[PDB]
């Protein structure tokens, strides 16, 4: 149990007081005859660590319009936010996940921490869409069933 | 006891003038009232008044940003601007951007004066308590 | 009675340092004098001093903008800069632009000190009373 | 005697938070202590706190610049930000640039609170005494 | 006649006072035995509305170098400005009226509130100048008198 | 010897006091029976002119990382800086001296106050380097000794 130094305001005597646990604050310091008295965080406030604060801290993190609550305000911690689905965090902002243009496909979708990753479609695959989900797909094997009218590109399927 | 106010940004603001947080966090309000976006003076005299507003956006289009502190009372049906700043051509088109505007000075104010802050672009304002605020004190 | 000054931009300024309006509008001047662009201290002590200047132009060419508050007295034949800000690369070439510079801090000043404000580009300054100003108060 | 501080930029700063000059030049320190970048409050009460930092560079790459004034004491093992400004997309890529950030407001502070200033990019800071500073006074 | 509430400073009694008209201010509030006394705005100041101000407002609008007085400072109103001839108002500035280049002609000149409007010259008309006034004019009918050396363009007259 | 007006704080009597010379300050004003007493600037401070200051000024000019001391802090003057070798002064910064590209040669090197000056190499000369020192040099006279394989350009010597 952690402690803190405190001079009695009545006497000036040098005391060792016990600190209050997360979710509480110091309501009355210890004195010669009694220990520290902790009280409970009131609504909207918090203490996350052992402390000797004389009031709780306000939950001053609020979630903007492109964010959602990753953790709630609670007597033992502030609120925390992340980017809502579709967005990722960059230099304090919540940015829209990129789309991979035609000719390129998704090799990793966007997360709350990363943007969409794209590759140029490799030989024998295509992507015809600007899309933040669509992956490069193999061309149809025309010959495997007609014969080819036009060979596929990285952006268009093979035509029969 | 010193007349004083320090209020912090309120996310709720749907309209002009801005509203402010008067109870929670790192705020002060003593011998001065808060009513509908407004700080209400109750003792005539000299006050230093200040405000900061923090603007930011994903994609700059250099929309003019304006920030004003103004006074209204019942004696005249029109506001008086006490201080104001405007920003134009402040970012590079299409980039993420951020900038603040700071205003502070001394004014003689009268009992029943109401002070407010206004801004051009409510949607570019960020309301974090340490970034956007409005306050005063009696000298 | 509190020593105090709040002066507003004067359009007339043809030269450096700037001149200020000391009589009309939302101004104050009490136990401190105004003489040729200068606020003259008459009681030694601690003062908070502040100034804002509002710059703007039709067509940005990123001319450096400088804003200084400085002190002069008879005891030395050279000025002392108390605070200063400089802006460079503040707008996009060719656009309409606007930006302010804000300065405020505490200083120990002596009787017969004269305080002035200087700027790099007089022609880019806008002198509206709520936009450009210069003031102080005794703590 | 008035509790007061006005400190100026210290070039030495190798780390965060910044260090400040407390003895030479146009500085003040009375009834408030300076210890390792920090102003130490010794009398509980209301103080106006302010800081300016001057940033500049040869060749803009729009590195985000951040400037914060924060408080620390022994009662909690985590800092509290009192005021902060951030700049993004503030210059034209590749140009010489300069810009300052100004912060000032009122706070209730307690005996044994330590106040500090932090910045994102230590290498873009210029430390001239009139350009970069940190101060407060007891109301 | 509009009114306002006022407590006597002598008694505290609750009175209904008459307000002062544009061009005046309250010099002495009403009391039990006399009405409000208004005085006249001094030079450079004004009151535009019924009021109970205790001093007039300063005419704090001033006309920059590309502006002119649209209305004067007067006891009953502030000064007002507009852009001088040749300029128009945009986002607080007074901008020069544009010129229509060669190939284009003026379909509306600049006003204090609008920029010059241009059209590309329509068939059979031209404008050879960069001009904020010149309109598209019809080509000369060469044949209507020589024969044509070169047909006109939108920027050059027909040559004979 | 310059002077200054001073009222005795003891009497209020109007006196003419002598000022202190560079490197000193006023330690004690003159009074009816003694002259001004000057003291010497303490370390890190200075007075450059005759003065009646009551303390010296701080040497508040400091040399950034691309600068060097052109003059030291001294009781009779502040420090002064200039750009270190390789740099020049421009709008408060110390900029690197430019290099003249291939095809261009140095006609004046950089100084602390000026950038490198370049000319395009004149006929019969070349510069093959991006260099802040290299000047345009004449082509070799191949014929003056082989015959020419390729005539020189402004960026390449004549080949044999
Ligand atoms: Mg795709
Ligand atoms: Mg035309
Ligand atoms: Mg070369």
């Amino acid at each position: 149990t952690p402690t803190y130094p405190w001079r009695d305001a009545e006497t000036g005597e040098r005391l060792v007081c016990a600190q209050c646990p997360p979710g509480t604050f110091v309501q009355r310091p210890c004195r010669r005859d009694s220990p520290t008295t902790c009280g409970p965080c009131p609504p909207r406030h918090y203490t996350q660590f052992w402390n000797y604060l004389e009031r709780c801290r306000y939950c001053n993190v609020l979630c903007g319009e492109r964010e959602e609550e990753a953790r709630a305000c609670h007597a033992t911690h502030n609120r925390a936010c992340r980017c809502r689905t579709g967005f990722f965090a960059h230099a304090g902002f919540c940015l829209e996940h990129a789309s991979c243009p035609p000719g390129a496909g998704v090799i990793a979708p966007g997360t709350p921490s990363q943007n969409t990753q794209c590759q140029p479609c490799p030989p024998g695959t295509f992507s015809a869409s600007s899309s933040s989900s669509e992956q490069c797909q193999p061309h149809r094997n025309c010959t495997a069933l007609l014969a080819l009218n036009v060979p596929g590109s990285s952006s268009h399927d093979t035509l029969c | 006891l010193r007349k004083v106010a320090h209020l912090t940004g309120k996310s709720n603001s749907r309209s002009m003038p801005l509203e402010w947080e008067d109870t929670y966090g790192i705020v002060l309000l003593s011998g001065v009232k808060y009513k509908k976006g407004g700080l209400v003076i109750n003792e005539t005299g000299l006050y230093f008044v200040y405000s900061k507003v923090y603007f930011r956006g994903q994609s700059c289009n250099n929309l003019p940003l304006s920030h004003k502190v103004y006074m209204r009372n019942s004696k005249y049906p029109q506001d008086l601007v006490m201080m104001e700043g405007k920003m134009m051509s402040y970012c590079t088109t299409g980039q993420m951007w951020a900038r603040s505007s700071y205003l502070g000075a001394v004014f003689n104010l009268t009992s029943a004066d109401h002070l407010y802050v206004n801004v051009s672009e409510l949607s570019l304002v960020n309301f974090e308590e340490s970034q956007t605020f409005f306050g005063l004190y009696k000298l």
